[PDB]
């Protein structure tokens, strides 16, 4: 591919269950996707113009734990199944494509990077099909054109008997 | 409850 990704952790169980609970998180912010989970999910965040933008089917109404405590959705659309909050400051903030390619590349939850076909605004189809499970927590992921700007968000997948064969997503311009 | 972030993902 063009693009490279690399993933690294930065808390497990016993900091989640406590940084959700209290919603301050004191650590150094730094990447351009966010890795992301509540209690019950798992799923990403791309920052895109100084904002932080994942799926409302994994974030709900929920605040972000932050530095200064929790911090408030500034973006919340249920239909698009988007929302947004101010980055926290160490967000590496991408930028909008305008190249309007139709090679897309999607960047999964593990940093691998796939190769997808734009199919229609919010549809594109992998190039070589899936697992689901592969693609799962990966919503709220980036996908790329080959330049490296952000075309869309990633969704949710569109399988038959458990082979990821397209993806839906929400273009760039809805955020 | 808040929203946690667990991890990032560095781009390239
Ligand atoms: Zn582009």
């Amino acid at each position: 591919a063009p693009i490279t990704a690399y993933s690294q952790q930065t808390r497990g169980l016993l900091g989640c269950i406590i940084t959700s609970l209290t919603g301050r998180d004191k650590n150094q912010v730094d990447g351009e996707v966010q890795v992301l989970s509540t209690a019950t999910q798992s799923f990403l965040a791309t920052c895109v113009n100084g904002v932080c933008w994942t799926v409302y089917h994994g974030a709900g109404s929920k605040t972000l734990a932050g530095p200064k405590g929790p911090i408030t959705q500034m973006y919340t659309n249920v239909d698009q199944d988007l929302v947004g909050w101010p980055a926290p400051p160490g967000a590496r903030s991408m930028t909008p494509c305008t190249c309007g390619s139709s090679d897309l590349y999607l960047v999964t939850r593990h940093a691998d990077v796939i190769p997808v076909r734009r199919r229609g605004d919010s549809r594109g189809s992998l190039l070589s099909p899936r697992p689901v499970s592969y693609l799962k927590g990966s919503s709220g992921g980036p996908l790329l054109c080959p330049s490296g700007h952000v075309v869309g968000i990633f969704r949710a997948a569109v399988c038959t008997r458990g082979v990821a064969k397209a993806v839906d997503f929400i273009p760039v311009e809805s955020m | 409850g808040s929203v946690v972030i667990v991890g990032r993902i560095i781009l390239s």
